[PDB]
């Protein structure tokens, strides 16, 4: 992904203020509740059963996190998410068989949830900036489909 | 195939948007001109600067067809006839575009409306927004 | 959304479906697990063997749910209910699978009906197949 | 791009068959037909306004020939299905901007002509192996998105 300059600069201010602790364990909830038939992945994660029991699940906000650092190893290997990204694409594909679509629907909720975390710092630029990165992410998973 | 409960939330989280009609539309546009470049082909003749007034007033006639679609969630084939008419029928628009602006519109209701956009109002924002692009780009006359 | 035509042409096209609605929802579904192995897990105790007598029942129910939709293709969601509250709430079936046994049930249409299998019969019936899914997809309670 | 040997044999088996000046035409006019918004690619080739004006049209009978070449080629090259593509991928992602899905949707109205054609012929085993081929131009054709 190319990033300009001025892109990388206001896609990294941004990311440094992340809650580490809840953003990705919000997109992954948001994922599960707005695309339900994403929690069969999901099976030994407990209760998944309301949405206020997705968002709340231990489980959601401790596997969560391990997505945004992934998306955070992305950010800081931008010349190359398909190595940064070989392991975890043949998890992905080859043994969880999870539909490329989905890696998209993922990385869009976790601009969703950007959005709702800083409001008007989320500008549209900021957007068209993070909507590469998703994209690169989404699509340095899916290599092995490739 | 929006349940009771995705009409209400649909209808509490939009009702907020307001004297914003105009702000949030061009403002999804906006986003998605930006975010999705290619979007832009279908727009040859307008003038897609930022803060374009031609974009404005267009964000405004879309945040207005929501609105209408919102009260006619029980019948928007009938309701939105005019409007498929010019999407699928003279525009010929690619149905993934409109999977673009939708998410552009749930960035922008996350964007300012923090306390609207829970997971479950965010889903059926979803489906509804779904729904309408659905009857936006299907021939049915 | 189907127009009146769709309506007409999937109506004429399932009707000569007949007294062959098993055999052809069990082709369909053969061709789908072979051409799309990844459908099989929705089946974990399921005998998927070539011939499997379950399958032939199987076949025999997704084809006669079919024609209860034909029936009902203005009240699809009532219909249809009891099938989304198994494939939506229970199964949460992914709707890429949707499109893959639509496709096998137009394959299957087009290698057994080839007179009717025509290129407006094919789009309605299409259309038909996304609304169904889309009904049997989505939580509407 | 990875048919099993006994893949490869039956769609070299079946596509000897194949009337390699109506089959094109056929899928070309079927997309256009079944997935409408398809059509705004084709605005100089006339009138598209009705199933009979599409597949009446000798432009469209023409170019799904082309297409159809395309798939030959491929088709004798299953193993280098990326570069047998390149220059086509070039073309409809760079230059003429086609959404990836539609590739997908032409292969599949691809297989639905084929089934339609061939009849019992077309069994589950064969529409199978063909299945892995329209995936595998799909990619191919997608491989400059990638
Ligand atoms: C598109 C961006 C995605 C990213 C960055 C991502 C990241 C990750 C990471 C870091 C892991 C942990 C790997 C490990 O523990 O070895 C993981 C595991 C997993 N992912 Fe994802 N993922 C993505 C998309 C998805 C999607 C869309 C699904 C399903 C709908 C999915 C299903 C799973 C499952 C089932 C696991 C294993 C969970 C377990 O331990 O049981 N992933 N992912
Ligand atoms: C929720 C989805 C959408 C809604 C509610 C919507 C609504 C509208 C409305 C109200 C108009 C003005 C019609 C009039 O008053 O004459 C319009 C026009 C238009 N729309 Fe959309 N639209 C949607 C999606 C899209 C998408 C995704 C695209 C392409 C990326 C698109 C392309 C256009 C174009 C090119 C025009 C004509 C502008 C002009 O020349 O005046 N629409 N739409
Ligand atoms: C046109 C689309 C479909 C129709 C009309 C349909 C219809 C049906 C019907 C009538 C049943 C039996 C319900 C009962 O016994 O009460 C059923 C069961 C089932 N369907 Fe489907 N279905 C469709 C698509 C799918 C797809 C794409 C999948 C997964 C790839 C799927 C997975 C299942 C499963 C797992 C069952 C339960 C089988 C069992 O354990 O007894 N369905 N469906
Ligand atoms: C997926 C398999 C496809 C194959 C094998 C294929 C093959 C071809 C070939 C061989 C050409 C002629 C190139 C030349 O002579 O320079 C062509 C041109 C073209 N293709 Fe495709 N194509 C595919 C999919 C699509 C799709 C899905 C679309 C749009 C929905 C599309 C839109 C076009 C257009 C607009 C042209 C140029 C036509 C013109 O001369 O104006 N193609 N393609
Ligand atoms: C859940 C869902 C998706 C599409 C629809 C329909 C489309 C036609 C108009 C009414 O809603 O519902
Ligand atoms: C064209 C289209 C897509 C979905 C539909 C609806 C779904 C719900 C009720 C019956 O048709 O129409």
């Amino acid at each position: 992904v190319h990033l300009t300059p001025e892109e990388k600069s206001a896609v990294t201010a941004l990311w440094g203020k992340v809650n580490v602790d809840e953003v990705g364990g919000e997109a992954l909830g948001r994922l599960l509740v707005v695309y339900p038939w994403t929690q069969r992945f999901f099976e030994s994660f407990g209760d998944l059963s309301t949405p206020d029991a997705v968002m709340g699940n231990p489980k959601v906000k401790a596997h969560g996190k391990k997505v945004l650092g992934a998306f955070s190893d992305g950010l800081a290997h931008l010349d190359n998410l398909k190595g940064t990204f070989a392991t975890l694409s043949e998890l992905h594909c080859d043994k969880l068989h999870v539909d490329p679509e989905n890696f998209r629907l993922l990385g869009n909720v976790l601009v969703c949830v950007l959005a709702h975390h800083f409001g008007k710092e989320f500008t549209p630029p900021v957007q068209a900036a993070y909507q590469k990165v998703v994209a690169g992410v989404a699509n340095a998973l899916a290599h092995k489909y490739h | 195939v929006l349940s009771p409960a995705d009409k209400t939330n649909v209808k509490a989280a939009w009702g907020k948007v307001g004297a914003h009609a105009g702000e949030y539309g061009a403002e999804a546009l906006e986003r998605m001109f930006l975010s999705f470049p290619t979007t832009k082909t279908y727009f040859p003749h307008f003038d897609l600067s930022h803060g374009s007034a031609q974009v404005k007033g267009h964000g405004k006639k879309v945040a207005d067809a929501l609105t209408n679609a919102v009260a006619h969630v029980d019948d928007m084939p009938n309701a939105l006839s005019a409007l498929s008419d010019l999407h699928a029928h003279k525009l010929r628009v690619d149905p993934v575009n409109f999977k673009l602006l939708s998410h552009c519109l749930l960035v922008t209701l996350a964007a300012h409306l923090p306390a609207e956009f829970t997971p479950a109002v965010h889903a059926s924002l979803d489906k509804f927004l779904a729904s309408v692009s659905t009857v936006l780009t299907s021939k049915y006359r």
